[PDB]
C-alpha cells in the first residue's frame, strides 16, 4: 500500500531501467542523464543518492549487475555503439574501517561498429562468459580468464541471429547431462518472417550453437524475450512480447540417442496468448522461482499471471499506472 | 495456496489516479517493486526532483501484524510435534492423540483470541481489524470443531450428540449474560429476562437450574405451581441416555417415546392452558417447529435450529439423513429471511463430507493457506480419505508449503521456519533455499552455518561447496585472505588454494619472512592439494632445519623437493643461495650428481628466464652488480661443487 | 569478611588435597576464626537503627554490624549450614572407618567447634529475635527448628537429628562429643511439636533403631563403670570423662522430663522400651 | 562412552575464551583464540593455538594442544570479552573500563586501541563497578552493568556516544540477541526485560515477572535451533522457555534441576542439546528427554559411577511411545544434566562448543576438550 508520486529522481532525462542488486540492498538507476545514480537501501530503508558517475554517451538503456562471486561488477549499454563495464573497488580492508571507494572500468566491449541492443552476463554452469547484441544481427560473446584477470575481454563466439538482434535470453542449465541454449526475439517487421524468434544450443561435441528452433508462428517485432526460471522444472517455457502475449511449453519427447543436437525433439504449444493488455506488451518479468510472470504494456499496466495445478494460467493480477487498481479476488472452477 | 490460478487480485495504486505516469517495475523478495519509470508514459512531461519515496507492493502486508508471528510460529512449535510423531503411534492411541493436538490447536486459538481482546480494549483506531481477525479465527475455531467431531473419533450417536451439545455451549455465549443481567437486576423471577433465561436454558439442556428458575415462578404464582410441578416431572424424564451404553438403543428409543407421549397426553389435557410461557415449553418439549421459528430472531443460529431438531425429534442419526435435516433446516430458516452467505454453504459441504470444498469456499473468502495446511496434515494422519481429493489432482501439501515458507522469508529471521517446512519438500526446497539465500543480504555465521549443518546431514555438498567458496571470496573481497584461507580448505579447492598460497610467497618476495607459519604448519596431511601452499611450507620447513642447522634431513628435504619439480625459477634462486653453507659443509649424504640436476635445471631455468625477460630493467650502479653477483653465485656452485667431490673421493679410501 | 567467606569458606572444600589430614585442619583453621566472630559479637537494640545517616545532609550507606549481617544470613540459609551439615556427614563416616587415620584428631577438634558455635548461636538467636521483633526494619529470619527438619538436598530427607544422633555410636570414647550432641539436642527440645517427627525418625527401620540402641547401650552402660575411673594409673583423665557422662545424664534427665510434659507422643515411652 | 577427553595441566586458571571470529560463516575451530584471565599469573589477556579436530591433530601431549603466544596484562578481572570483528577485541575490566584492542596474530601481539575509560558506578558511595554484559554487533556496541545503565555507543570512540539512565534500573546477569537490534536480559529478581535498540527512555522498557516461582535467572541464551526463542536459568532449578519479539511466552517449564543455574550454553552441532556450567560444584552436559532407556548424560562422566548408551527403537507396527515435548501444559520433568568429574576439577570458568567438539578451560589449572560430544 504505497501512494503513488508522479514526482521523479533528479534526472533530467528518460530513466530507463534500475537494476538491483543479486544479494540485497542496493539499487543503481540509469537514464538519459548520462550519469548512473547508485542508491542505497539503508537499514532505515531510506536509499539516498550514494553514487552517480558518468558511464557511456547517448541513451544508457541498460544496467545489469553481477553476483559478487562475479565481483562486484555490472555491464551498461547505451548509444556509443559499445558496452561498459564497471566494478566498485573501494580501498583498506574491511574489518571495521570503511576507505573511499571508486568506479571502476574493467571494459568496454567495442562490439564492432553496432549498437548493443542488449547486454547481459553468462550463468554459473557454463563458465563465466558475457553476451553482447546488436541491431545488426550479430551477438558477440566474450571472456575473461581468471578470477583477478576481470578487466580483458575475448569474444570467445559469436552467433549470426539473421534478422537485427532486439532481445535476447539464457537458457538455465545446471546438468552436466543438459545444455545451455538463447532465445532472440527479433523486432525487425516482416509479416512475411515466421519464426521471427530464434533458438541455438551448444551441441559439445561439435563445441558449438547450432540453431534449435525458431517459432515459425513469429511475424511481429519482438518487444522482449523472457525464459521462465526452469532447472528443476523437466521442460522449458517461453513468455513473448509484442502487442499480445506468448507463452509457450517446450518439452523433450525425443532427446536422440545418436543423432543429439542441431535440433532436438521438443513439443512446443502455445499454452497461453493474450491480448488481455489490449495494446503492445512491451515487458514480461519473470518472479526468479520461476512461477510468477508479469506484464506490462503502453496503457500503464501490469498483468500477473500464474500457473495452477493443471498448471494453467491466470492473471492473478491487474495493475495500474494509469489509475488505481481494484482489491482482492479470488477464485476456483 | 491450493487453487493457483484465480481472478486477477489486483493491488490499489491510489497514486497515478490523478497524477499518472508509466511504470516500472523490479521484483522483491515476497514484495514487489514498483517505481515510476519515463517510456510509454500515461502522464506529461519530465521531472527532475530526487524523488526518494518508493513502491513496495506488498502480498506480505501479513507480516506487519503483529499476532501473526505467535499465530505461526506456535503452529509451528505444535505442528512439528505432530510430525515428529506422525512415525510412532498406532490406532487408538493416534485418534486419541489426534484428539489431543485437536484440542491443543484449539486452545492456542483462544489465547490468541483473549491476547487480541487485550489488544483491541486497548485500541480505538486498530480495534477494528482486530475485530476482523477475531471474526475469522473464530470461524476457525467453529469450523475445526465441527470438522473435529464430524470425522476424527468418527463415533455413533449418543456421543456424538453429547459432543455436540457441548460444541454449541461452548460456541454459544449469550445465556450467561442473560444470567448475569438476571442476577444483576431484582429478583430472577421479577427480572424481564426471567423466561429468556428460562428459554435459553431449555436449549442448553439443564434442567437442574432450569428448575431452580421453575421453583421462583411456582412461588411467585400459586396458579402455576402445578404446571411447574409437572414440567419438573417431564425435565426429570428428557433424556440423557434413557439407557446406558451397553443398552440397546430400542430400550433408550422406548424410553423416549414414552416420554414423547406423555407430553402430548399433558398438552392435549389442556393442562397447560393458562401460562403462554410454559405452553410454549410445552410446545418445544414436543419439538414443535413453529416455535422454534418463531424463536429464529432469539435464535440468530440456525445450526442451533438444526440441533434443537434433531435433539426434540431425532435421538437416533443416519449420516444420510443428516444433509436431509440439514436441507430442511436451511430452507426452514432462510423462509424467515432469505440473504446472501458463505458459512452456511461451507458448513453444509462439510455436513455432506466434501472437505475440499469447503477448503475452496475458504480460500475464496481469505488468504490465509495456514489453516488449510493444518487442516492438510490432519487429512495426512487421517490414513486415507475421499471427497474429491484434489491430492490426486493436484498437490495441496507441497503447495501450501511453499506459500508457507515463502511467506516465511518476508522476514530475516523468519524465514527459518520456512527452512523447516522444505525439510518437508527438499527436491525443490533445498535449492530455493540456496536460491533465497544468494539473492538475500547475510553475514551471520551462526545460521548461515547451520543451514550447511542441515545441508550435509543429507549429503548434498554441491550447493554447500558453491555457497563456502562464494562467502571466502566474500571474505577477501573485504580483503580477508585468512577467511578465504580456512575456507578454501573446507571447500577442499587447490586453485584457490595455490593462488592465495602464491600471494603469501609474493608476501616473502616483499618481506624475505614468515608469518602465521605454524596455521599452515599444523595442516598436516590435508597438504596435499594446493601445491603452491605445499611448496611454501616445505619451504618453511627447510629454512628452519637451517634454523636449528638440521643439515642432513635438510638437504634430504631440499632434494626432494626439487626432485618434485615444482615452483618459479626467481626463487629456486634463493633457494639454493640458501643451500650453500650446506654445500660447504664436510657432508658425505651429498650426490653430486643429484646436485647437477639441479645445476642444469637451473641453467635451462635461466635460460628461460633471459628469454621471457631481462633480469635487470633498471640502469643502475647495483644492477650490475647483481648480475655478477648471479655469474658468481653459479661458479661458487662449481666450485663449491668441485671441493664436494674431492671431500667424497679423498672419503671413499 | 566477604573476602574469606567467600574466598576460602566457599572454597576450601574445593581444593586438592594430596594428603587427606589437609582438610581436617584447613577447615579448622577456618572454624575457629568464626567461633571468635560469635563469641564476641554481642547484639544491642541499635543494631537494627538506620542505614543511611546524613553525613551533612547526605543519606550515607553504612553497613550493618558484621555481626548483625553474618547472623542474619545464619538465621535465613546459609552456605554455612551446608557445610556444617557436610562437617556431620563426613564425621560420622569417619567415625565409621574405626582403623584409625592421622587426622581424626582434627576431625573432633573441628565437629567439636561446630558444637560449640551452633550452641552460641542457639543462645544469641533468642535475644536477637526479641530485638527484632519491635524493630520496624524489615528483617527475615527462620527459626532453626525447621532447619533441623528442613529436608537435606543431598539425601533428600531430614536426618538432621539422626546424624546427630550417629555420633553417640561412636562416642565409645568419646563422652565429650555425645555431650555436646546431647545438649545441642535438648537446647533444641527446649520448644515444643516435634515428637511426631523424632518417632517418624526411630520408625524408619528395625536395623536403624537396632544400631540405634547399640549406640545407647554404648552410652548408658558406663555411668560408673569402666574400670579406669578408680585406676590412678589413668588418673585423672577417667575421673574427667565420668564428670562428662554424669552431665550427659543430667541433660538426658532435663530432656525427658520436658517430653513428659508434654502429651502423647512422649519419647521416653519407647526409649525405655514401650 | 563419549570421546574421552584430553586434558593438559595448563598449571593455569581460565576465565574467558572467545573464538577468534573471521565472521561470514565457517565451521572450523578458530586455531587462534583469545583468553581472559582468571588469574593465569596475573590478569592478563593471552593469544592461544589448538590443533583443530581429531584430523591433523592428535598428538602433541594426547589428542592435540593450545599452546601460549603472547599475552599482555589488564586491570581488573576480564569477566567478559567478546569480538566486535576478525581482530578488534572488546573486554570488561573488573576496574569498569570498556578495552578494545587490535591483535597482531602475526606479530604476536595486542595493541591497546580503544578506552572508555568510565563505565557503570554506584551512586551514594562514589565506587567502581565492572560491567555485566558486553554486546558486540560490528560495529554497533552495548553495555550493561550492575548499577543498571545503558551504554550505547559506535565502535571506535574514547568517550561515552551515549548512557541511558533511568528513575528505575536493577541488576543484571544475562542478554541476548532477541533480534538484530532487540535485546533480552533476565534478572536478578525473576525478570525478563526486553529493548529496542532505536527505542529507549526513562525506565525499563519493558519488564516481565510471573507466576511460576519466578528466581533470580542468572543466564540466559537464543536456541542453536532458533534466536527469538530463548532459554534462562536461575535460582530455583528450573529452565524457563520463551517465544518473543515484543511478547513473551513459554515453551517450557522444564523441572531440569533443584538449585541454581548459574551459565547455559548452547550445542551447535546439536541445536536441542545443552550445556551448563556452575560454581555450585559442577558441570553438566544437558540432553534432550531423561531416563537411563536412552543413551544417560545424567549420569555420565564422575569417572566411576558411570552410565550411558542404552537404546531401543519401535518399529512403529503394533508399537506405541510417546515423550513431555508432545504435552504443552507447563512444568515439565527433568531433561539429563551429567555432572563430570575426571579425577578433581576446580571452577570451570570457561567452556567452547563447536560442532561435537568442545574446549573449556577452568580453575582445576589445566583444560579439557573433546572431538566428539557422543559415540
Amino acid at each position: 500500500m504505497f501512494v503513488a508520486r508522479s514526482i521523479a529522481a533528479d534526472h533530467k532525462d528518460l530513466i530507463h531501467d534500475v537494476s538491483f542488486d543479486f544479494h540485497g540492498r542496493r539499487m543503481a538507476t540509469c537514464s538519459s542523464d548520462q550519469s548512473v545514480k547508485v542508491w542505497d537501501k539503508s537499514e532505515n530503508g531510506n536509499w539516498h543518492c550514494t553514487a552517480s558517475w558518468k558511464t557511456h554517451s547517448g541513451s544508457v538503456w541498460r544496467v545489469t549487475w553481477a553476483h559478487p562471486e562475479f565481483g562486484q561488477v555490472l555491464a551498461s549499454c547505451s548509444f556509443d555503439r559499445t558496452a561498459a563495464v564497471w566494478e566498485e573497488i573501494v580501498g583498506e580492508s574491511n574489518d571495521k574501517l570503511r576507505g573511499q571507494s571508486h568506479w571502476v572500468k574493467r571494459t568496454t566491449l567495442v562490439d564492432s561498429r553496432t549498437s548493443v541492443t542488449d547486454v547481459k552476463f553468462a550463468p554459473k554452469h557454463m563458465g563465466l562468459m558475457l553476451a553482447t547484441c546488436s541491431a545488426d544481427g550479430v551477438v558477440r560473446i566474450y571472456e575473461a580468464p581468471d578470477v583477478m584477470n576481470l578487466s580483458q575481454w575475448s569474444l570467445q563466439h559469436e552467433i549470426s541471429c539473421k534478422l537485427s538482434c532486439s532481445c535476447i535470453s539464457w537458457n538455465p542449465s545446471s546438468s552436466r547431462a543438459h545444455s545451455p541454449m538463447i532465445a532472440v526475439g527479433s523486432d525487425d517487421s516482416s509479416p512475411n518472417i515466421m519464426g521471427k524468434v530464434q533458438i541455438y544450443e551448444y551441441n559439445e561435441n561439435t563445441r558449438k550453437y547450432a540453431k534449435a528452433e525458431t517459432l515459425m508462428s513469429v511475424s511481429d517485432p519482438v518487444h522482449d524475450i523472457a525464459f521462465a526460471p526452469n532447472l528443476g522444472r523437466s521442460f522449458h517455457i517461453l513468455a513473448v512480447a509484442t502487442k499480445d502475449v506468448r507463452i509457450f511449453t517446450m518439452k523433450p519427447l525425443r532427446k536422440e540417442l545418436s543423432s543429439s543436437g542441431g535440433v532436438t525433439k521438443f513439443e512446443i504449444h502455445t499454452v497461453a496468448q493474450f491480448d488481455n493488455h489490449n495494446s503492445q506488451v512491451w515487458r514480461v518479468s519473470w518472479n526468479i522461482t520461476g512461477t510468477v510472470l508479469a506484464s506490462s504494456g503502453d496503457d500503464g499496466t501490469v498483468r500477473l499471471w500464474k500457473a495452477n495445478y493443471m498448471d494453467n494460467w491466470k492473471c492473478i493480477g491487474v495493475l495500474k499506472g494509469d489509475g488505481n487498481p481494484v482489491g482482492n479476488s479470488y477464485q476456483g472452477f | 495456496m491450493e487453487e493457483l490460478d484465480v481472478d486477477p487480485a489486483e493491488t490499489p495504486i491510489p497514486g497515478l489516479g490523478q497524477q499518472n505516469r508509466h511504470i516500472g517495475f523490479s521484483w522483491g523478495p515476497g514484495d514487489l517493486l514498483l517505481y515510476e519509470t519515463l517510456y510509454q508514459k500515461q502522464g506529461n512531461s519530465e521531472t527532475a526532483a530526487r524523488c526518494p519515496f518508493m513502491y513496495l507492493v506488498r502480498s506480505d502486508e501479513d507480516i506487519y501484524s503483529p499476532v501473526l508471528r505467535k499465530l505461526f510460529n506456535e503452529s509451528h512449535s505444535i505442528f512439528v510435534g505432530l510430525q515428529k510423531s506422525a512415525e510412532e503411534a498406532s490406532g487408538k492411541s493416534r485418534k486419541a492423540q489426534l484428539v489431543q493436538v485437536s484440542r491443543n490447536y484449539r486452545s492456542v486459538l483462544r489465547a490468541c483470541m483473549e491476547e487480541m481482546h487485550t489488544l483491541s480494549e486497548s485500541t480505538r483506531e486498530t480495534a477494528q481489524k482486530y475485530i476482523s481477525q477475531i471474526s475469522i479465527l473464530s470461524a476457525m475455531e467453529l469450523s475445526w470443531n465441527l470438522c473435529e467431531i464430524l470425522f476424527i473419533e468418527s463415533a455413533p450417536a449418543g456421543p456424538l450428540l453429547i459432543l455436540l451439545l457441548e460444541w454449541v455451549r461452548l460456541h454459544v455465549c449469550e445465556v450467561d449474560n442473560i444470567v448475569q443481567d438476571v442476577l444483576r437486576s431484582e429478583k430472577p423471577t421479577e427480572h424481564e429476562k426471567f423466561w429468556d433465561g428460562v428459554t435459553g436454558y431449555v436449549l442448553q439442556g439443564r434442567m437442574n437450574e432450569a428448575r431452580q428458575l421453575l421453583a421462583k415462578e411456582a412461588s411467585t404464582s400459586a396458579s402455576a405451581r402445578s404446571m411447574c410441578r409437572v414440567l419438573d416431572d417431564l425435565l426429570k424424564k428428557m433424556p440423557m441416555l434413557h439407557t446406558g451404553g451397553t443398552q440397546t438403543l430400542t430400550e433408550f428409543e422406548l424410553k423416549w417415546q414414552h416420554w414423547r407421549e406423555e407430553c402430548e397426553r399433558h398438552l392435549q389435557n389442556g393442562t397447560f392452558s393458562s401460562n403462554v410461557h410454559m405452553e410454549a415449553v410445552c410446545r418445544v418439549l414436543l419439538g414443535d417447529e413453529e416455535v422454534l421459528l418463531e424463536k429464529r430472531d432469539l435464535m440468530t443460529t440456525w445450526y442451533h435450529f438444526l440441533v434443537s431438531r434433531l435433539l426434540f425429534k431425532h435421538p437416533t442419526v443416519k449420516p444420510t439423513e443428516l444433509h436431509f435435516y440439514a436441507q430442511s433446516s436451511l430452507d426452514m430458516f432462510l423462509a424467515g429471511d432469505s440473504c446472501p452467505e458463505p458459512l452456511d454453504n461451507i458448513l453444509l459441504a462439510a455436513f455432506e463430507f466434501d472437505i475440499h470444498q469447503v477448503i475452496k469456499e475458504f480460500s475464496i473468502v481469505s488468504s490465509n493457506w495456514w489453516f488449510v495446511a493444518h487442516l492438510t496434515d490432519l487429512l495426512d494422519h487421517c490414513q486415507l480419505f475421499q471427497a474429491h481429493n484434489l491430492y490426486f489432482g493436484a498437490n495441496m501439501r507441497e503447495f501450501l508449503l511453499l506459500d508457507y515458507a515463502s511467506g516465511l522469508f518476508s522476514h530475516h529471521s523468519l524465514w527459518q521456519l520456512g527452512v523447516d517446512y522444505f525439510d518437508y519438500c527438499p527436491n525443490l526446497g533445498r535449492e530455493y533455499l540456496k536460491l533465497h539465500m544468494e539473492r538475500i543480504p547475510l553475514s551471520t555465521e551462526k545460521k548461515a552455518l547451520k543451514a550447511l549443518r542441515i545441508c550435509e546431514q543429507r549429503q548434498m555438498t554441491e550447493q554447500v561447496r558453491s555457497i563456502c567458496k562464494t562467502m571466502a571470496m566474500q571474505s577477501l573481497c573485504n580483503r580477508r585472505l585468512g577467511s578465504a584461507l580456512s575456507w578454501s580448505i573446507r571447500a577442499k579447492d587447490a586453485a584457490f588454494a595455490t593462488l592465495i598460497s602464491d600471494r603469501f610467497l609474493k608476501e616473502y618476495c616483499e618481506r624475505g619472512n614468515f608469518t602465521d607459519l605454524d596455521l599452515i604448519d599444523n595442516l598436516g596431511s590435508a597438504m596435499l592439494l594446493s601445491d603452491r601452499l605445499t611448496f611454501l611450507g616445505k619451504y618453511r620447513e627447510f629454512h628452519r632445519m637451517y634454523s636449528q642447522e638440521q643439515f642432513s634431513e635438510a638437504a634430504s628435504l631440499l632434494l626432494s623437493l626439487m626432485t618434485a619439480r615444482i615452483a618459479p625459477c626467481s626463487f629456486w634462486l634463493t633457494l639454493l643461495l640458501d643451500a650453500l653453507p650446506l654445500l660447504e659443509q664436510k657432508q658425505v649424504i651429498f650426490s653430486a650428481e643429484q646436485t647437477y640436476e639441479l645445476m642444469r635445471c637451473l641453467e635451462d631455468r635461466m635460460a628461460a628466464k633471459l628469454e621471457s625477460t631481462s633480469p635487470d630493467e633498471i640502469q643502475k650502479q647495483d644492477s650490475s652488480i647483481d648480475n655478477t653477483k648471479v655469474e658468481m653465485l653459479r661458479l661458487a656452485l662449481a666450485r663449491n661443487l668441485a671441493r664436494a667431490i674431492v671431500t667424497e673421493g679423498a672419503l671413499q679410501e | 569478611l566477604q573476602f574469606l567467606r567467600d574466598t576460602v569458606f566457599l572454597r576450601y572444600r574445593t581444593r586438592a588435597y594430596r594428603r587427606a589430614a589437609e582438610k581436617w585442619e584447613v577447615a579448622e583453621a577456618v572454624l575457629d576464626v568464626f567461633y571468635k566472630l560469635l563469641k564476641d559479637y554481642e547484639p544491642q537494640p541499635e543494631d537494627f537503627v538506620d542505614q543511611y545517616v546524613e553525613l551533612q545532609g547526605e543519606e550515607r550507606v553504612a553497613f550493618k554490624p558484621p555481626g548483625f549481617s553474618l547472623m542474619h544470613h545464619l538465621l535465613n540459609e546459609s552456605p554455612m549450614l551446608e557445610l556444617c551439615l557436610s562437617l556431620m556427614e563426613e564425621g560420622v563416616t569417619q567415625l565409621d572407618t574405626y582403623a584409625p587415620f592421622p587426622g581424626k584428631k582434627h576431625l573432633e577438634k573441628a565437629v567439636a567447634y561446630c558444637f560449640m558455635l551452633l550452641n552460641l548461636t542457639l543462645q544469641k538467636e533468642n535475644r536477637f529475635m526479641d530485638l527484632l521483633r519491635e524493630s520496624h526494619l524489615s528483617m527475615i529470619v527462620t527459626p532453626l527448628e525447621q532447619l533441623l527438619q528442613g529436608i537435606n538436598p543431598r539425601s533428600k530427607k531430614a536426618d538432621n537429628v539422626v546424624n546427630i544422633a550417629r555420633y553417640l555410636c561412636h562416642g565409645n570414647s568419646n563422652a565429650e562429643l555425645a555431650f555436646e550432641s546431647a545438649k545441642i539436642l535438648c537446647s533444641i527440645s527446649c520448644n515444643s511439636k516435634i515428637q511426631e517427627k523424632i518417632v517418624g525418625d526411630f520408625t524408619q527401620d528395625q536395623n536403624v533403631s537396632q544400631k540405634l540402641m547399640v549406640g545407647f547401650v554404648s552410652c548408658l552402660d558406663s555411668e560408673e563403670a569402666e574400670e579406669l575411673l578408680d585406676s590412678e594409673k589413668e588418673a585423672e583423665d577417667q575421673v574427667k570423662q565420668t564428670n562428662i557422662r554424669y552431665m550427659t545424664k543430667i541433660h538426658i534427665l532435663n530432656l525427658l522430663i520436658t517430653s513428659l510434659e508434654m502429651k502423647a507422643p512422649n519419647l521416653a515411652m519407647f526409649l525405655l522400651g514401650y | 562412552m563419549a570421546d574421552k577427553f584430553a586434558a593438559k595441566f595448563v598449571s593455569h586458571k581460565i576465565s574467558r575464551t572467545r573464538w577468534r571470529p573471521v565472521s561470514a560463516s565457517s565451521l572450523q575451530q578458530p586455531d587462534v583464540f583469545a583468553t581472559g584471565s582468571w588469574d593465569n599469573e596475573e590478569n592478563k589477556v593471552c593469544v592461544w593455538a589448538t590443533s583443530d579436530f581429531g584430523a591433523t591433530s592428535l598428538d602433541e601431549e594426547y589428542q592435540g594442544d593450545p599452546k601460549q603466544l603472547c599475552d599482555i596484562k589488564h586491570p581488573g578481572d576480564v569477566m567478559d570479552m567478546q569480538f566486535l570483528d576478525k581482530e578488534r577485541i572488546v573486554t570488561g575490566s573488573s576496574t569498569g573500563t570498556v578495552t578494545i584492542f587490535r591483535h597482531h596474530e602475526n606479530n604476536q601481539t595486542l595493541s591497546v586501541n580503544q578506552r572508555w575509560e568510565q563505565a557503570h558506578y554506584h551512586v551514594g558511595s562514589n565506587m567502581r563497578a565492572p560491567c555485566t554484559a558486553i554486546v558486540c554487533s560490528s560495529p554497533e556496541i552495548v553495555s550493561v552493568g550492575e548499577d543498571g545503565r545503558i551504554n550505547c555507543f559506535r565502535a571506535e570512540s574514547r568517550d561515552v556516544l551515549r548512557t541511558i539512565d533511568d528513575a528505575d534500573s536493577s541488576t543484571m546477569h544475562g542478554v541476548t540477541f532477541l533480534r538484530t537490534t532487540e535485546i533480552l536480559t533476565v534478572n536478578s529478581v525473576g525478570q525478563l526485560k526486553l529493548w529496542d535498540l532505536r527505542k529507549q527512555g526513562n525506565d525499563p522498557t519493558q519488564i516481565f515477572s510471573v507466576t511460576g516461582e519466578r528466581v533470580p535467572l542468572h543466564c540466559v541464551d537464543r536456541h542453536p535451533n532458533q534466536q527469538h526463542v530463548v532459554a534462562t536459568g536461575g535460582q530455583d532449578g528450573m529452565l524457563c522457555i520463551w517465544d518473543v519479539r515484543h511478547g513473551k511466552m513459554p515453551m517450557s517449564l522444564l523441572n531440569a534441576h533443584e538449585a541454581e543455574m548459574w551459565e547455559v550454553h548452547f550445542h551447535p552441532s546439536n541445536p536441542d542439546h545443552l550445556f551448563t556450567c556452575s560454581e555450585d560444584g559442577s558441570l553438566w552436559h544437558w540432553d534432550a528427554s531423561a531416563d537411563s532407556e536412552k543413551p544417560t548424560f545424567l549420569l555420565g562422566g564422575r569417572s566411576t559411577f558411570n552410565i550411558s548408551r542404552s537404546s531401543i527403537a519401535p518399529p512403529n507396527a503394533n508399537q506405541s511411545l510417546a515423550c513431555a515435548w508432545l504435552s504443552t501444559d507447563p512444568t515439565k520433568g527433568q531433561l539429563e544434566i551429567t555432572n563430570l568429574l575426571p579425577s578433581s576439577t576446580l571452577s570451570v570458568n570457561s567452556l567452547d562448543v563447536l560442532g561435537q567438539n568442545l574446549v573449556c578451560g577452568t580453575d582445576a589449572e589445566a583444560i579439557y576438550v573433546t572431538r566428539r560430544l557422543f559415540s
